[PDB]
C-alpha cells in the first residue's frame, strides 16, 4: 500500500499526458531553401531545420575521427546527407546559438 | 430511562424514585459508591488528603477496578454491586468542612 | 421526428423502446393513472378558460409507467 | 503452532533476527505484490469480460 | 468589574482602580479613532480639522 | 511534561497479576462472551439513544410527506367553470 | 534497550509525549478521532500541496486547471478526490471530537477547551475558501450568500464586505486572495494543534469514566500507537471508499458546470458540514439576527464550560443528561437534513423549531438537567 | 409547468461497484457525438488523443482527427489558416462565442456537454428520460415558437428539438440506430467524457477492498495481542489486618 | 555541533527558496536563470535526465514548472519556521558564545532588558538599509533583462543567478 | 493611468475615444468596433 500510493504522488509530477501529446511534431522543408533555418518551439527548446548543399557535405568528413573529445563520423548521424534538423541549444547548459 | 417500577408513575413519592435513578445511573454496577465517582476540583481535592489511610486506600481500589471494568466494557456480578442502602457517605463530612472553610475564607475578604 | 423510421426498407424497423411502452400500458398502476388523465383532459377542455393543466396528471402517469418501463427496456437492446 | 510445525521453523529461519525479518518484509513485499496484481486484476477482466478495451481491441489493428 | 466577589472590601477595590480603568479606555477609544481617522470624531479636534 | 509515572498517585496494598502476550490466545471467546456483551451494552444505551432518532424518522417520514403534498395541485378549479 | 541512553539534551524528550505518556487504560474508541484528525490535517497538505501545483487561481483558468488535473495528469484525478471527500472525513472526525467532549465532559479542561474551539473555527474558515477554488456556480454563489451575511453589520459591514471581496463582488480578485489564505491556513492550524496537545499534556487524557485516572495510567507506545493505528486504517476505509466508489456522493452535481454570475442555480447551499449553520441562520426572518444566530452556535462552545451543573463530570453516569445528548444529537442532524431542502412551508416550521430547541437544550434543559440529578443523589 | 419528475433509475453495464464501462459501448457513443451532437452541442474538454485505448485505436482517431480542420495559430506573415486536426486538438466548437451560439438557437444555449452526467441530478439516467422523454404536451399547456415539451426536463418547456429519431445515424458495427439504442450508447459515451477514471476508479478499488479486507483482520490482531496482557488481567486488593 | 548542522539545513532550504522564487516573475531572468541551473542536475549520472524532468514536469521548464514551483515557494518558507525554532532548541540547552571565546556563565545577563532593545536597534537598522534599497534604488540589485517576458527562443545577452 | 500625471480627466477621456478599439461580443456574436475609453489601454499596432 505504502509504495503504491507513494509512486502515484511521485508520479503526478512527471508525465501530465497533455505535455506528452505535443511531443512530436511537424514541420515542412519547402518553406525553407537551403542554408536558412527556421526556429520554434519542440519540446520547450527551440529547434532549427537545415538543408545541407553540396560544397558543405564534403567538408563535414574533411575533419578526422580522433580529432574532438568522443569520436563520432558524419555518415551515420544522419539517415541521409541531404537534409539535418537540429535543436538550437548549446549542448552543455541549454542555450540558442545565433 | 424506563418504566418504572410501580405500575409506570410519573412522580410517586420521593425514595421510589431516588432508588430507580440509583440503578438507572449504573455506577453501582462498577462497584463504585457514590463519593468515589465525584468531580475532582480545588475543594474536592484538599478533602481527599484528609481521608483516612483506611478510607483512602479502599478508594483507590474500587476506582482501580472500575477502571479495568471500563476498560473491558464489563460489569461486576449481580452480587457485587453496591447496595443503594448500603451506599453511605464517606467524604460528604469531609466536603462540608472545606465548605465551611472556605465561606468563611471567602466572606473575610469581603466584610 | 421522434418514433419515425425512414421506413420503406424490410420491415421498417421497430424499436424496442415503443414495445415496453405497451408493457406498463397494462400494469394496474398505469391504467389507473390514465383514468384520471381523461378525467382531467375532459374537465379542461370543457372549460372555455380555465387556468389549470394536466401536467400533474400526466406526469404520475409517466412516472408510473416509466419506473416499469426502466425495468425490462435494457435487456431488448446491444 | 506446535512441536514440530510449520511457524516454528519460520520463526527461527527468519524471524529470529530482526535483520532477517526485514528481508522477509521487502523480498514478501516483491513476491506479493506481483500476485496480487496479476491475482486481483484477472478478476476485473472476469467481471467485465467483453467490455474493456483489450477484449475489443482485436477486432482492429489489422488482426479482424 | 476588576473584582472577585460583592463586598466593601471588593467595592474600595473597583474603585481604586476606576480612574486608571477610566483613562485606559481612552486607548482603545482614541487609539482606535487615530488607526482610521475616525472622521466623526476627527471633525471635532481643532488643530486636526 | 512535568508529569510522569513515579509522582502520579499513590497506590498501597494492591496486587495485579498479568501473562505474556505469547502465552495467551489474542481472540479468546470471541463469540462466547462478545456477542452476549454486545447485548447487554445495546440495552443498557437503547433507552437513552433509539427514541432520540426515532423521532427524527417520524419527521423525516411527515415533512417530506407535506413537502410533495404542498407540489401536487389541489383541486380548486370551482367558480369559473365554462 | 542498550545503554544509559547518554545524552537527552535533544527533541527527543519532546517525543516522550508520544511513547512514554501516562493514559488511562479504559481509553474507549471514541479518542481515536484525536489522532485521526492530526491524520486527516496532514492529508490534506500533503494532497493540497501537489493540488497546487498545477491549480490556477486566475477565473479564466480556474475551473479549466480542475479538469486538467483529473483528465491530464497522471493520477492526479485520486489526488483530487481524497482531497475533496477528505474535508467530509475531516469534519466527520471533527463533529466526533467535538462530541465526545460534551460527552465526557472533556471541556473541564478550559485552556484546552477553549483552543479546541479556536481550531474548530479556522478549520470551517479553511473549508470555506477551498470550496470556492474550483470556481463551479457552487464555489461562486456558495460564497456569493456567506459572505454576503457580513454586510449586515453596521458601520463597517458594507466596508467590510468590499474588502473581503477586492472589488464589488466575487470575482478574479476574491478568487486568487482565496487560493492563497487557503494555502496559509492549514499551517497555522498545525501550530495551534501543537497549542492544542501542550494545554492538554498537562493534565492528561479524560477516562470515559470521568474519574480520575491517574490510578490507572498505561505506557503510550505499546498500547495506543497500535491502537491508532487501527484507527487510522478504518479512516483510510472509510476514506477511499468514497473516493474509489461514489467520489461525488457528497458533492452537489451543479459544481460541474462553470461559474456563471448571470445565471443561478435552481437551488444554493453549503457543503454538508455547513448545511446545520445554514437551517439555524434561515430560521429567522431578520437578517442581523440571522448573521448573529449562525455565529452564536458555532461560538456557544466556548460557553459550555461555564454550564455545568452536574457534581459529576462524564455523562457516564448521568442518564437524565444522556437523553438530552442524543436529542441535541438528533436535533442537529434534523439542521443538517432542513439545510439541505428549499424554504417552503413544511421546513419553515420545522427549521424555527429544530433551531429553538437546538439553543433551549444547551442554554436551558441541559443545565437544569444536572440540578435535577443533584437533588436525586443527595448532594 | 414548472413540475419535477423523478427520472427512473435505468440498469447499465457499469451500474454495479466493481462493473465497468463497455467500451462498444463507447465507439457507438461517440458516432452519436460526432453526427448528432457536434452540430450545436460542444465538448471542449475531451481531446481526439483521449479516445486512443479507449473506443478508437491511434491510427483510428488519428484519421478522425484530420478529418475536421481546425485553426493553427498565427502564420509566417501574422495570419490565420485552417489546417487538418491532430490528436492533441480538442473536439471542434460549434460556436465561436455563447452569444453565436444564443443566435443559432432561439437564445438557448447548449450546455457543455463534457461534465453534462455529472454536472446534472440523476446522472446518466436523467440523460437517457430527457433524450427518450419527449411526448405531446397535455390540453392546457401553450409553449411559444421554438420550444418543446419535455416532462424530464425542469419546467417541462425545453429549447430543443428531439434530436434522436430512429435511424438518425448507421453504426460501424451494423447495430439497429433506433430511438431507444442511440441515446443508451451516448448516455455511455457522456458518463466517459464525464469520468474517464471510471475503469481505474473501480480497478483500484477491487484492490483496495482485497488489500484492506485482508490487512483488517490482521492489524486487529495485533491491537488484541498487544493488549491482551491488559484485557487477562487480576487485580487483588490485600490490606493489612 | 547540533546548532551547526541545523544552521547548514537552514541555510539550504533558503538557498532553495530564493531560487525557487526567482523564477516566479517569468522574465527572461527567470525561465533562464532557472535553465541553466536546473539543467546541471542531467550532468548526475544514470538517474540526471530522470529526475531533471521530474523537477521540470517535462522536457523543458515551462508553465508545469512555474506552477509546482509558487506552490513549493509557498510552503518552504513555513518549513524554515519550523527548522528555525529546532534551530533554537539545539543552541538554548548549550547557551550562546561570546567574542572571547570563553565559557561565560560567570557573566550572563538577563535578555529582557538589555538584548531585546539591542535588537529592537539592530532591526532598525535592518529597517532603514532594506527600506533605503526599496525607496531609492530598487532595482540596484535585480538584473534589468528581468523586465522582459521570458522567451525560450531567446536567450539574454548574459546569463547568471542573483 | 495619463489622469493626474500629464491630463486631466476630460483630457484623457479625449485622447481615448480619438481611437476606435474592438471590444464587446455582439449579442448576434460578432466583433464590433466602438470609440476606446479611460480604461483600455495603449492600441496595439499589430495584433501578434
Ligand atoms: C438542434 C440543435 C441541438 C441538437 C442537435 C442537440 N442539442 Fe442538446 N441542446 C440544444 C439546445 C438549444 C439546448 C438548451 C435547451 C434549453 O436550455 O432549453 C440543449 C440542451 C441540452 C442538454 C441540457 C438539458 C438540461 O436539462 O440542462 C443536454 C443534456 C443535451 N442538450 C444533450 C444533447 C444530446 C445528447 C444530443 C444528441 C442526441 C443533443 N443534445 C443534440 C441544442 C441541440
Ligand atoms: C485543513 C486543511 C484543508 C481543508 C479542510 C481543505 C478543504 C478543501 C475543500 C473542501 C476543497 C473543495 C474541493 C471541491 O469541493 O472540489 C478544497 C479545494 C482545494 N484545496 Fe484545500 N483544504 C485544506 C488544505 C489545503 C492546502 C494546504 C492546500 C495547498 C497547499 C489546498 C489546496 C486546494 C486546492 C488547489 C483546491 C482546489 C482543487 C480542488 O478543489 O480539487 N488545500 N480544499
Ligand atoms: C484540526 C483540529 C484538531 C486537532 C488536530 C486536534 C487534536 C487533538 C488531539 C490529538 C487531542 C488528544 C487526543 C485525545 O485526547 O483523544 C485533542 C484533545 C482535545 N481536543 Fe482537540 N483537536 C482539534 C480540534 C478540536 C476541536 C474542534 C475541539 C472542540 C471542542 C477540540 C477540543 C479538544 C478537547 C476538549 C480535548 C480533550 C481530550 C481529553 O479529554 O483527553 N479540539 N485534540
Ligand atoms: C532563516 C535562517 C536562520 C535563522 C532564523 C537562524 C536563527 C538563529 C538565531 C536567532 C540564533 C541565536 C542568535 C545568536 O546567538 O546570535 C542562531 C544561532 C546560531 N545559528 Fe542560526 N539561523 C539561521 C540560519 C543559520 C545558518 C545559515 C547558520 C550557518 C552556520 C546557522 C548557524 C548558527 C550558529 C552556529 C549559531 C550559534 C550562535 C552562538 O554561538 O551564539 N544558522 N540562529
Amino acid at each position: 500500500a505504502a509504495k503504491n500510493v507513494v509512486s502515484q504522488f511521485v508520479s503526478s509530477m512527471s508525465a501530465s499526458a497533455d505535455v506528452l501529446a505535443m511531443s512530436k511534431i511537424e514541420i515542412k522543408l519547402s518553406d525553407i531553401p537551403e542554408g536558412k533555418n527556421m526556429a520554434f518551439k519542440w519540446r520547450g527548446k527551440p529547434l532549427f531545420v537545415r538543408h545541407r548543399t553540396k560544397k558543405e557535405i564534403d567538408q563535414e568528413a574533411a575533419v578526422e575521427v580522433s580529432q574532438l573529445r568522443d569520436p563520432q563520423h558524419d555518415l551515420e548521424r544522419v539517415k541521409k546527407p541531404e537534409w539535418v534538423i537540429l535543436i538550437g541549444v548549446c549542448t552543455h547548459l541549454g542555450c540558442v546559438p545565433i | 430511562m424506563a418504566g418504572r417500577p410501580a405500575v409506570s408513575a410519573s412522580s410517586r413519592w420521593l425514595e421510589g424514585i431516588r432508588k430507580w435513578y440509583y440503578n438507572a445511573a449504573g455506577f453501582n454496577k462498577l462497584g463504585l459508591m457514590r463519593d468515589d465517582t465525584i468531580h475532582e476540583n480545588d475543594d474536592v481535592k484538599e478533602a481527599i488528603r484528609r481521608l483516612p489511610e483506611n478510607l483512602y486506600d479502599d478508594r483507590v481500589f474500587r476506582i482501580k477496578r472500575a477502571l479495568d471494568l471500563s476498560m473491558r466494557q464489563q460489569i461486576l456480578p449481580k452480587e457485587q454491586w453496591t447496595k443503594y442502602e448500603e451506599d453511605k457517605s464517606y467524604l460528604e463530612p469531609y466536603l462540608k468542612e472545606v465548605i465551611r472553610e472556605r465561606k468563611e475564607r471567602e466572606e473575610w475578604a469581603k466584610k | 421526428g421522434d418514433p419515425k423510421e425512414e421506413e420503406e426498407e424490410e420491415e421498417e424497423l421497430v424499436d424496442p423502446l415503443t414495445t415496453v411502452r405497451e408493457q406498463c400500458e397494462q400494469l394496474e398502476k398505469c391504467v389507473k393513472a390514465r383514468e384520471r388523465l381523461e378525467l382531467c383532459d375532459e374537465r379542461v377542455s370543457s372549460r372555455s378558460q380555465t387556468e389549470e393543466d394536466c401536467t400533474e396528471e400526466l406526469l404520475d402517469f409517466l412516472h408510473a409507467r416509466d419506473h416499469c418501463v426502466a425495468h425490462k427496456l435494457f435487456n431488448s437492446l446491444k | 503452532m506446535v512441536a514440530p510445525t510449520l511457524t516454528a521453523r519460520l520463526y527461527s529461519l527468519l524471524f529470529r533476527r530482526t535483520s532477517t525479518f526485514a528481508l522477509t518484509i521487502v523480498v514478501g513485499a516483491l513476491f506479493f505484490e506481483r500476485a496480487f496484481d496479476q491475482g486481483a486484476d484477472a478478476i476485473y477482466e472476469h467481471i467485465n469480460e467483453g467490455k474493456l478495451w483489450k477484449h475489443i481491441k482485436h477486432k482492429y489493428e489489422n488482426k479482424e | 468589574m476588576l473584582t472577585r466577589f460583592l463586598g466593601p472590601r471588593y467595592r474600595q477595590l473597583a474603585r481604586n482602580w476606576v480612574p486608571t480603568a477610566s483613562l485606559w479606555g481612552a486607548v482603545g477609544a482614541v487609539g482606535l479613532v487615530w488607526a482610521t481617522d475616525w472622521r466623526l470624531i476627527l471633525d471635532w479636534v481643532p488643530y486636526i480639522n | 511534561m512535568g508529569r510522569q509515572f513515579g509522582h502520579l498517585t499513590r497506590v498501597r496494598h494492591v496486587i495485579t497479576y498479568s501473562l505474556s502476550p505469547f502465552e495467551q490466545r489474542a481472540f479468546p471467546h470471541y463469540f462466547s462472551k462478545g456477542i452476549p456483551n454486545v447485548l447487554r451494552r445495546t440495552r443498557a444505551c437503547i433507552l437513552r439513544v433509539a427514541p432520540p432518532f426515532v423521532a427524527f424518522y417520524l419527521v423525516y417520514t411527515w415533512g417530506t410527506q407535506e413537502f410533495e403534498k404542498s407540489k401536487r395541485k389541489n383541486p380548486a378549479a370551482y367558480e369559473n367553470d365554462r | 534497550m542498550t545503554n544509559i541512553r547518554k545524552s537527552h539534551p535533544l527533541m527527543k524528550i519532546v517525543n516522550n509525549a508520544f511513547i512514554d505518556l501516562p493514559a488511562p487504560s479504559n481509553i474507549s474508541s471514541w479518542w481515536n478521532f484525536g489522532s485521526l484528525l492530526g491524520i486527516c490535517l496532514i492529508l490534506q497538505i500533503l494532497t493540497g500541496l501537489f493540488l497546487a501545483m498545477h491549480y490556477t487561481s486566475d477565473t479564466t483558468t480556474a475551473f479549466s486547471s480542475v479538469t486538467h488535473i483529473c483528465r491530464d495528469v497522471n493520477y492526479g484525478w485520486i489526488i483530487r478526490y481524497m482531497h475533496a471527500n477528505g474535508a467530509s472525513m475531516f469534519f466527520i472526525c471533527l463533529y466526533m471530537h467535538v462530541g465526545r467532549g460534551l460527552y465526557y465532559g472533556s471541556y473541564t479542561f478550559l485552556e484546552t477547551w477553549n483552543i479546541g474551539v479556536i481550531l474548530l473555527l479556522t478549520v470551517m474558515a479553511t473549508a470555506f475558501m477551498g470550496y470556492v477554488l474550483p470556481w463551479g456556480q457552487m464555489s461562486f454563489w456558495g460564497a456569493t450568500v456567506i459572505t454576503n451575511l457580513l454586510s449586515a453589520i453596521p458601520y463597517i459591514g458594507t466596508n467590510l464586505v468590499e474588502w473581503i471581496w477586492g472589488g464589488f463582488s466575487v470575482d478574479k480578485a476574491t478568487l486568487t486572495r482565496f487560493f492563497a489564505f487557503h494555502f496559509i491556513l492549514p499551517f497555522i492550524i498545525m501550530a495551534i494543534a501543537m497549542v492544542h496537545l501542550l494545554f492538554l499534556h498537562e493534565t492528561g487524557s479524560n477516562n470515559p469514566t470521568g474519574i480520575s485516572s491517574d490510578v490507572d495510567k498505561i505506557p503510550f507506545h505499546p498500547y495506543y500507537t497500535i491502537k491508532d493505528i487501527l484507527g487510522a486504517l478504518l479512516l483510510i476505509l472509510a476514506l477511499m471508499l468514497l473516493v474509489l466508489f461514489a467520489p461525488d456522493l457528497l458533492g452537489d452535481p451543479d459544481n460541474y458546470t462553470p461559474a456563471n454570475p448571470l445565471n443561478t442555480p435552481p437551488h444554493i447551499k453549503p457543503e454538508w458540514y455547513f448545511l446545520f449553520a445554514y437551517a439555524i441562520l434561515r430560521s429567522i426572518p431578520n437578517k442581523l439576527g440571522g448573521v448573529l444566530a449562525l455565529a452564536f452556535s458555532i461560538l456557544i462552545l466556548a460557553l459550555i464550560p461555564l454550564l455545568h451543573t452536574s457534581k459529576q463530570r462524564s455523562m457516564m453516569f448521568r442518564p437524565l443528561s444522556q437523553c438530552l445528548f442524543w436529542a441535541l444529537v438528533a436535533d442537529l442532524l434534523t439542521l443538517t437534513w432542513i439545510g439541505g431542502q428549499p424554504v417552503e412551508h413544511p421546513y419553515i416550521t420545522i427549521g424555527q423549531l429544530a433551531s429553538v430547541l437546538y439553543f433551549l437544550l444547551i442554554l436551558v434543559l441541559m443545565p437544569t438537567a444536572g440540578t435535577i440529578e443533584n437533588k436525586l443523589l443527595k448532594w | 409547468s414548472d413540475l419535477e419528475l423523478h427520472p427512473p433509475s435505468y440498469p447499465w453495464s457499469h451500474r454495479g461497484l466493481l462493473s465497468s464501462l463497455d467500451h462498444t459501448s463507447i465507439r457507438r457513443g461517440f458516432q452519436v457525438y460526432k453526427q448528432v451532437c457536434s452540430s450545436c452541442h460542444s465538448m471542449d474538454y475531451v481531446a481526439y488523443r483521449h479516445l486512443v485505448g479507449v473506443c478508437y485505436t491511434e491510427d483510428e482517431a488519428k484519421a478522425l482527427a484530420e478529418e475536421v480542420e481546425v485553426q493553427d495559430g498565427p502564420n509566417e506573415d501574422g495570419e490565420m489558416f485552417m489546417r487538418p486536426g491532430k490528436l492533441s486538438d480538442y473536439f471542434p466548437k460549434p460556436y465561436p462565442n455563447p452569444e453565436a451560439a444564443r443566435a443559432a438557437n432561439n437564445g438557448a444555449l447548449p450546455p457543455d456537454l463534457s461534465y453534462i452526467v455529472r454536472a446534472r441530478h440523476g446522472g446518466e439516467d436523467y440523460v437517457f428520460s430527457l433524450l427518450t422523454g419527449y411526448c405531446e404536451p397535455p390540453t392546457g399547456v401553450s409553449l411559444r415558437e421554438g420550444l418543446y415539451f419535455n416532462p424530464y426536463f425542469p419546467g417541462q418547456a425545453i429549447g430543443m428539438a428531439p434530436p434522436i429519431y430512429n435511424e438518425v445515424l448507421e453504426f460501424d458495427d451494423g447495430t439497429p440506430a433506433t430511438m431507444s439504442q442511440v441515446a443508451k450508447d451516448v448516455c455511455t459515451f457522456l458518463r466517459w467524457a464525464a469520468e474517464p477514471e471510471h475503469d481505474h476508479r473501480k480497478r483500484m478499488g477491487l484492490k483496495m477492498l482485497l488489500m484492506m479486507g485482508l490487512l483488517l483482520p490482521l492489524v486487529y490482531a495485533m491491537k488484541r495481542h498487544k493488549w491482551s496482557v491488559l484485557k487477562s488481567r487480576k487485580l487483588a486488593y490485600r490490606p493489612p489486618k
